[PDB]
RNA sequence: AGGGGCGUCGUUCAAUUGGUAGAGCACCGGUCUCCAAAACCGGGUGUUGGGAGUUCGAGUCUCUCCGCCCCUGCCA
RNA sequence: UGGAGAGUUUGAUCCUGGCUCAGGGUGAACGCUGGCGGCGUGCCUAAGACAUGCAAGUCGUGCGGGCCGCGGGGUUUUACUCCGUGGUCAGCGGCGGACGGGUGAGUAACGCGUGGGUGACCUACCCGGAAGAGGGGGACAACCCGGGGAAACUCGGGCUAAUCCCCCAUGUGGACCCGCCCCUUGGGGUGUGUCCAAAGGGCUUUGCCCGCUUCCGGAUGGGCCCGCGUCCCAUCAGCUAGUUGGUGGGGUAAUGGCCCACCAAGGCGACGACGGGUAGCCGGUCUGAGAGGAUGGCCGGCCACAGGGGCACUGAGACACGGGCCCCACUCCUACGGGAGGCAGCAGUUAGGAAUCUUCCGCAAUGGGCGCAAGCCUGACGGAGCGACGCCGCUUGGAGGAAGAAGCCCUUCGGGGUGUAAACUCCUGAACCCGGGACGAAACCCCCGACGAGGGGACUGACGGUACCGGGGUAAUAGCGCCGGCCAACUCCGUGCCAGCAGCCGCGGUAAUACGGAGGGCGCGAGCGUUACCCGGAUUCACUGGGCGUAAAGGG
C-alpha cells in the first residue's frame, strides 16, 4: 500500500516561469497528464512529477505573480532549467521579464521558451512577433537567446482532449502533439549537470511535512553526497543547537524509494523529531559536516544601476536580506577600516551579523536583496564567529 | 576519576606530608619540605582555630587522598565497614587495606599508589593465577599477589623489584622477591598502619 | 480483516437453538404435567411428568443443563405434582414418583 | 492442568531455573506451588542441578506433565529410575 | 522573577517558571529558569553559569 | 509560505497644517545631607522598532526586514 | 549495635515559640558539561484520538469435498477421473480464543489484608480406581444449480460425511420423589417406583496408541459467607420501603430480598449511620534510634476495566481486550439502502505536558495453545536499539623534574602564589588494527531394552564473529557548585540602596571575603547544580515523648 520505486533513466529537475495569468501553472497539469499515457504509474508552490522516455522529471511549478518572491526564488535554485511561458494574445509582460531576470540571478543554466495561448488572435506577426521580443529581452539579459527552442500550441485545449479518454498517444489529436513537441524538445537541449555522490552529504530543506503515523518529513533537492535508511544526519541551522537524528525513511515522488543523490528533490522521514524542530532553510548533512554561523565575510559583488542593483551605495550599518539557500535572512554591516561608502560596483569584504543562525561554510555562496531588488551577489571568506 | 592533578598540593594542604608520588614524595622535597603550609595565595597564615567541622573534614580527606580513592567509593566502604559486626575503626581501615592497587603497592612492585593502580589497570598484576586489572578488588585471606610474565621484563618491575632486597613487608603479608608472589596472610590492623589519621575522629564525619 | 472465530460463532448460535429448544420442552412438559397434578389426572399426570422427567436429565447429558441444575427441576417437578395429588388422587399408574 | 515446568530467575545473560510445580496457566515466574529445585545452564558451580526426590514422585503420582527440557533434569537426577 | 543583569524578556515573550520566591517583591512567588524558549542566557556570564543559562564560552 | 494591524523619550500621550521632533509625571545634576525624602536653582534626557527609497528635507508617502496579535495555508 | 545540632525576637539575659538550614530518597524534570561498559529502568499528564504492520491458533490419527502436482490409466483412448498420493483452499467437527499481554478510569467495598467457614457449591485438560462402548435411524455445510447486491454478503432448490444430531437397549453406577437407619443445616447407607450413558480413529491388527461413556476418589483452580484491619470533612446528624425480618415461590453450581407474591414492622446511627471529597488494596518502598511518618513506580498476589453504556449467546469456565447484539460519540467506505472499525496488546503518530524509547532480531532458551507425532502458531518471552534516568566498575596517564620559566594575580618594590603543576625526560599502553572465538543445548526424536528404567545417536544459537583469549598498539576528556555566618574555602578591581544577591539572618547609599569580573581556594567529579515532592532534624500533635497562674492553653 506504498509502492516501491526503482531507478533507470536519469533525473533532473525543472519548473515553469512567465506572467501571472499566462500559461505556465495550466501546461504543467498538461505534460503531466501527457506523459501518463504511455508510462506506468503516474499561493503556493506544488511540485508535480512526470516522466517520459528518456528520463525522470521533479518540475517545480511556481504560482508566479509578485508577492510570491521569496517563495519563488528558492525553487528557482532547485531546477537545472526553466521553462519560460509567454501568451500569444499579450505578450512580455513585467512578470515575464520579472521571472526571467531572477531566473538568471539564481543561477538556472538553458532556457526553454513555450508559446502557449496560440489558440488566440490568429496573426501572421503575432505569432511571429513574440518569438522576436522573447530572444529581445532574453539576450538583452545574457541568454542563448537567439537559440532558444521555441514550441508552440494551446495548453488549455491540449487537455481538455486528455479528459475525455486517458489513452491518447502520439499525434492522436494534433493539438496534445505540440505538448509532445515541447516535451520532446525538453529532453533535449537541456542537459544533465555534475552530481557528485562523493561529497558529504547535505540537502536544503524547502517544506516540511508531518506525514501521519510515520513522523516529520523534510523535503528538498540533495546537493552533494547521498543517504539511506539508517544513516545519521544533522540539522544545521536555525534553533538552538543543531539537532541529530537518524533518517528512517526517503522516498521519490510519493513513492518509495532506495537511496537518494544529489540531483533529487527526495523527503526524508527524521527518527523522532518534533514539527516544530524543523523549519525552511535548515540543511540535513552528514553529523560533523558543517556547522551553524552568524558572522562572517564573503568577495561579495554590489551590482550596479543598469543591472537592477541599487545606484545611491550604503553605509557600515545597513540591514540587507541575504539568501544563502532556501532561505533568507537579515544582517548588520561593518567593513574593514575605512572603505566606506560602498556605492555601486565594487568588490568590497564587510563582515555581516546575521540574526538567525544560518548553516555557514566557506566556500559556500549567497546573494542580497533590499526592497524587492537583488542588490548583490557573493561567496563566504573567513567564518569569524 | 580518581583525581589526577597536582598531588604534593595535599601533601601540603592536609599539613601532614603525604607520600602520592612514592620517590620525590619521599625524598628531601616532598614539597612539604619546603612548604609545611596549605597552598593558595594566603596557605600561611592565623590558621582561625578549625571548627568541629573542619578538623573532621580534614581528618577524613586525610585517610582518604592517602589511598587516592574517590568520595564515592571511600564512602560506601565506610558504610560497609559498619554494619559489619567489630569495631569499625579498625574493620574500615582493614578493607581500605584489602584493596588491590594498595596490596601491589604493600608488596612492592609499585613505588607510590598511584602508579600501583596504573600498574593493575595494566594488567601486570596477578592474583591466584587469573589476572585483575581493577583497583577495587579486595584481596581475601590466602591469596598471593604474583607479577604478569609480559611484565617480569619491563624497566619498571625491576627497579620497583629491586628496593625489595631486604627490605621487609608488615606482619600480614609475605614476599617471594624472585617469585614475585606474597601471601596476604591476614587483615592488617589500626597498629601495623602507623597512618597519620586518628578513625574515630572520621568515623564521626559521616554521623551528622 | 477477520479471523476464524467466527466458525465459533456459527456455532455459537446453532448449539444455542439447539438447547434453547430443550428446554423450551422441558418447561412445556413440566407445566403440563403439574397443570393435571391439581385436576385429579394423577394417571396421566404421572404420565406427563414420567415423560417431562426424561427430557430433562436428557438434555442433562450435554451442555444444556450442564449439570444437577437438572436434578433440581425434577425434585421441583415430583414434588409439586405429588403435593397436588394428594390434594385427593391417590397415584394410579406407577410414574416417576414412588410411595 | 498442574504441571513441573521452569521459572526463570538471575537476571540477563545469567540463567538460573527453579524447578517447580505451578498451574499449567500460571506466568513463567508467577506464583507457583511448590518449588522442588533449580537448574543451572551454564553449570557455573558444581551443583548446576539439583532436585527434590520423594517430591518431585509425589506430583507425579498425581498427574503432574513435566516439560520435555524440565522431564530431561528429573531423569538426570533420577526421578523415575525405580531400580 | 528574571534574575541576572538583563533579559530580553517583552510583553509576548513564553519563558518557563520554576519554584522559588523573592523576599522583597510581596508578590513574587516564583523564578524564571534562563536560557530556556524565549529567555535568553545571561550576557558574558562567567561565574555561576549552570544558574543564569549562559553557555561555557570558549575562552578564544 | 501568503493577507492585514500596532510599534515615537523610561513610560502613559501629541505634531493626520509633510517645514529638528512637543507636554505631565519619572528622573538627572546644583545647594542642604553620611545617603535620601522634602525645599530652592536649573534640565528634554529621543534606536520616531530596523535599514534602505523618493524628496530641497519625512514620525507622515514607497519598499523590504524584526517581534507580536489576528485570518486563512500546510501529509515524502 | 542505637539517638549530634545550627541560624534567627534583646542594649544584654533566660524562657517560650514559629521560620530556616546541614542528611537521606525519587519512574523525575530544568541548567551547565559530557568518554566507556555492565545490570537496571523509561507517558507520573488526555482511561485523549490514532495511519500501518504484527500480537491465536492448531488437528487430515474426527469427516466429505474443491483443486494442483503425479503412481498407472479405470474401459481400450481424454468416458464412471475409481484409487496411490505428499500437498493446498475453504467447510463441517474438536480443543484452545476466559490463559498469556495491557491499564488503574471506577471502587471506602468482604475490593483488599488476614484468619476461618461451605451439612450451601463448581472445576476443561492431568492422575488413581469401577463398569461399559449393543442396536439403529437423521440433518446442515462444503459441492452443483438458480436468485438479489456497489459492497460487506445474502436467499431459494437439491446431494452428502462424520468423534455433528436423535430414538431403543445394557444400568457398573448416578439423578429424583416417598420410607427407613446412621449422622446432624442439604452427608452417608438402604429399599420400591421413575429417569439417564456412549465415537471411532491410526497402526507394525483376536494387540497396542489416541479418543468415548457413567460413577467414586486425587490434583489444581475457583464461587459464596464470616471475625478483625483499611483516608479526610460533623460548617454532614439523622438515614432506610425490597427498606429489616417472615412464609411460600422463581433463580443459581450454591447460600441469600438475589428476584417475586403475601404477612409483620422493622433495620441502621456520635463505637459516626447518611452525605461530600479523595483513592485501586497488599508483599513491600523511602525515611526514622525507635515508635512512627510518607508511599504503593519496576517485580510478585488480589481486584476492576477493555471508546462511553446496557445485554445475553456459546461454554467446564466469560456476560468475554484482538467474540456477538443494541444505543451513543468519533473514524471510514457507499452506486446513499446500508457497510467496516476501536492500541489501557508490541513498535509507531498526534494532542496535552517540565517530561518518558525502535514502525528491531529471534522462537535458540523458558513458558503456553493445538497434535500420536513431525511440527505449527506465540510483539508471552530471550535479546539488540535510543536516553548519564539510577546504581556498580573503568578511563582521561604512572615516575621523574628549578631557592621554582613564561603568563596571570597579589606585593610593606626584597618578594609571594598558581607549582612538581607545566615544559621536558624515561615510561606502562583507553582506544584501536590482526588472528582465534563461546557457555547458554539437551531432550522431544532415532536405536538396543517392551515406545518402562537404563545405554547410545543426530539436528538445533536470535543475542554474535559479541563476551572472552593471543598478538600489535597512540598519552590519549573535564566539568559543575561554592568561598559573609550556618558551612569546607580570601584577595584586587569595577560598582555606588545602582546594577544585582538572597534557604534563614541579611548583603549593596564610594575602600563591598555577601553584587560583577579576575586570581586564588574548597567540595565532588562524568558529572555537578537547580526546581518539585516524602521522611529527618521537629519532644513543633509529645504512645515512646509536651503542655495550660503571667508565654497559645481551665469550660462563668
Ligand atoms: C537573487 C536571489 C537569490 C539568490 C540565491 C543564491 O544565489 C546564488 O548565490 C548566485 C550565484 C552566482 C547569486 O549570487 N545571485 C545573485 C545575483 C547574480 C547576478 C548576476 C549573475 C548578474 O551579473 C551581474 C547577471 C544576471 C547580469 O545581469 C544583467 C541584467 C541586467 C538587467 C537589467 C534590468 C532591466 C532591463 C529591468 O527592466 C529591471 C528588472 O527587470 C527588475 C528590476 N530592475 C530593473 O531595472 C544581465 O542579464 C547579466 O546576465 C546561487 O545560485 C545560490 O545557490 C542561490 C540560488 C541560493
Ligand atoms: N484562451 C486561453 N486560455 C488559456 C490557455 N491556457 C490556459 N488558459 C486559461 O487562462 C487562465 C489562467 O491559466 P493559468 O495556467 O492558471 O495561468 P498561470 O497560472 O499564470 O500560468 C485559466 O482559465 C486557464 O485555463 C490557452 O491556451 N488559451
Ligand atoms: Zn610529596
Amino acid at each position: 500500500a506504498k509502492g516501491e520505486f526503482i531507478r533507470t533513466k536519469p533525473h533532473v529537475n525543472v519548473g515553469t516561469i512567465g506572467h501571472v495569468d499566462h500559461g505556465k501553472t495550466t501546461l504543467t497539469a498538461a505534460l503531466t497528464y501527457v506523459a501518463a499515457a504511455e508510462n506506468p504509474n503516474v499561493i503556493n508552490t506544488a511540485h508535480v512529477e512526470y516522466e517520459t522516455a528518456k528520463r525522470h522529471y521533479s518540475h517545480v511549478d511556481c504560482p508566479g505573480h509578485a508577492d510570491y518572491i521569496k517563495n519563488m526564488i528558492t525553487g528557482a535554485a532547485q531546477m537545472d532549467g526553466a521553462i519560460l511561458v509567454v501568451s500569444a494574445a499579450d505578450g512580455p509582460m513585467p512578470q515575464t521579464r520579472e521571472h526571467i531576470l531572477l531566473a538568471r540571478q539564481v543561477g538556472v543554466p538553458y532556457i526553454v521558451v513555450f508559446m502557449n495561448k496560440v489558440d488566440m488572435v490568429d496573426d501572421p506577426e503575432l505569432l511571429d512577433l513574440v518569438e522576436m521580443e522573447v530572444r529581445d529581452l532574453l539576450n538583452q539579459y545574457e541568454f542563448p537567446g537567439d537559440e532558444v527552442p521555441v514550441i508552440r500550441g494551446s495548453a488549455l485545449l491540449a487537455l481538455e482532449q486528455m479528459h475525455r479518454n486517458p489513452k491518447t498517444r502520439r499525434g492522436e489529436n494534433e493539438w496534445v502533439d505540440k505538448i509532445w513537441e515541447l516535451l520532446d524538445a525538453i529532453d533535449e537541449y537541456i542537459p544533465t549537470p555534475v552530481r557528485d555522490v562523493d561529497k558529504p552529504f547535505l540537502m536544503p530543506v524547502e517544506d516540511v511535512f508531518t506525514i501521519t503515523g510515520r513522523g516529520t518529513v523534510a523535503t528538498g533537492r540533495i546537493e552533494r553526497g547521498k543517504v539511506k535508511v539508517g544513516d545519521e544526519v544533522e540539522i544545521v541551522g536555525l534553533a538552538p543547537e543543531t539537532r541529530k537524528t537518524v533518517v528512517t525513511g526517503v522516498e521519490m515522488h510519493r513513492k518509495t524509494l532506495q537511496e537518494g543523490i544529489a540531483g533529487d528533490n527526495v523527503g526524508v522521514l527524521l527518527r523522532g523529531v518534533s514539527r516544530e524542530e524543523v523549519e525552511r532553510g535548515q540543511v540535513l548533512a552528514k553529523p560533523g559536516s558543517i556547522t551553524p554561523h552568524t558572522k562572517f565575510e564573503a568577495s561579495v559583488y554590489v551590482l550596479k544601476k543598469e543591472e537592477g542593483g541599487r545606484h545611491t551605495g550604503f553605509f557600515s550599518g545597513y540591514r540587507p536580506q541575504f539568501y544563502f539557500r532556501t532561505t533568507d535572512v537579515t544582517g548588520v554591516v561593518q567593513l574593514p577600516p575605512g572603505v566606506e561608502m560602498v556605492m555601486p560596483g565594487d568588490n568590497v569584504t564587510f563582515t555581516v551579523e546575521l540574526i538567525k543562525p544560518v548553516a555557514l561554510e566557506e566556500g559556500l555562496r549567497f546573494a542580497i536583496r533590499e526592497g524587492g531588488r537583488t542588490v548583490g551577489a557573493g561567496v563566504v571568506t573567513k567564518i569569524l564567529e | 576519576g580518581r583525581y589526577i592533578g597536582p598531588v604534593c598540593r595535599l601533601c601540603r594542604r592536609e599539613g601532614v606530608k603525604l607520600y602520592l608520588k612514592g620517590e620525590r614524595c619521599y625524598s628531601p622535597k616532598c614539597a612539604m619540605e619546603r612548604r609545611p603550609y596549605p597552598p593558595g595565595q594566603h596557605g600561611q597564615k592565623r590558621a582561625r582555630r578549625p571548627s568541629d567541622y573542619a578538623v573532621r573534614l580534614r581528618e577524613k580527606q586525610k585517610l582518604r587522598r592517602i589511598y587516592g580513592i574517590s568520595e564515592r567509593q571511600f564512602r560506601n566502604l565506610f558504610e560497609e565497614a559498619s554494619k559489619k559486626k567489630g569495631v569499625t575503626g579498625s574493620v574500615f581501615l582493614g578493607l581500605l587495606e584489602s584493596r588491590l592497587d594498595n596490596v601491589v603497592y604493600r608488596l612492592g612492585f609499585a613505588v607510590s599508589r598511584r602508579q600501583a593502580r596504573q600498574l593493575v589497570r595494566h594488567g601486570h598484576i596477578t592474583v591466584n593465577g587469573r589476572r585483575v586489572d581493577l583497583p577495587s578488588y579486595r584481596v581475601r585471606p590466602g591469596d598471593e599477589i604474583a607479577v604478569a610474565e609480559k611484565s617480569r621484563n619491563l624497566e619498571l618491575i625491576r627497579q620497583n623489584l629491586e628496593a625489595m632486597k631486604g627490605r621487609k613487608v608488615g606482619p600480614w603479608l609475605s614476599l617471594d622477591v624472585e617469585g614475585m608472589k606474597g601471601k596476604f596472610l591476614r587483615l592488617p590492623d589500626r597498629e601495623d598502619l602507623a597512618l597519620p589519621v586518628n578513625e574515630q575522629l572520621v568515623i564521626e564525619f559521616y554521623s551528622r | 480483516r477477520n479471523l476464524s472465530a467466527l466458525k465459533r460463532h456459527r456455532q455459537s448460535l446453532k448449539r444455542r437453538l439447539r438447547n434453547k429448544a430443550k428446554k423450551s420442552a422441558i418447561k412445556t412438559l413440566s407445566k403440563k404435567a403439574i397443570q393435571l397434578a391439581q385436576e385429579g389426572k394423577a394417571e396421566e399426570a404421572l404420565k406427563i411428568m414420567r415423560k417431562a422427567e426424561s427430557l430433562i436429565d436428557k438434555a442433562a447429558k450435554g451442555s444444556t443443563l450442564h449439570k444437577n441444575a437438572a436434578a433440581r427441576r425434577k425434585s421441583r417437578l415430583m414434588r409439586k405434582v405429588r403435593q397436588l395429588l394428594e390434594a385427593a388422587g391417590a397415584p394410579l399408574i406407577g410414574g416417576g414418583l414412588s410411595a | 492442568m498442574v504441571k513441573i515446568r521452569l521459572a526463570r530467575f538471575g537476571s540477563k545473560h545469567n540463567p538460573h531455573y527453579r524447578i517447580v510445580v505451578t498451574d499449567a496457566r500460571r506466568k513463567r515466574d508467577g506464583k507457583y506451588i511448590e518449588k522442588i529445585g533449580y537448574y543451572d545452564p551454564r553449570k557455573t558451580t558444581p551443583d548446576w542441578l539439583k532436585v527434590d526426590v520423594e517430591r518431585a514422585r509425589y506430583w507425579l503420582s498425581v498427574g503432574a506433565q513435566p516439560t520435555d527440557t524440565a522431564r530431561r533434569l528429573l531423569r538426570q537426577a533420577g526421578v523415575f529410575r525405580q531400580e | 522573577y528574571i534574575p541576572g543583569e538583563g533579559h530580553n524578556l517583552q510583553e509576548h515573550s513564553v519563558v518557563l517558571i520554576r519554584g522559588g520566591r523573592v523576599k522583597d517583591l510581596p508578590g513574587v512567588r516564583y523564578h524564571i529558569v534562563r536560557g530556556v524558549y524565549d529567555a535568553a542566557g545571561v550576557k558574558d556570564r562567567k561565574k555561576s553559569r549552570s544558574k543564569y543559562g549562559t553557555k561555557k564560552p570558549k575562552e578564544a
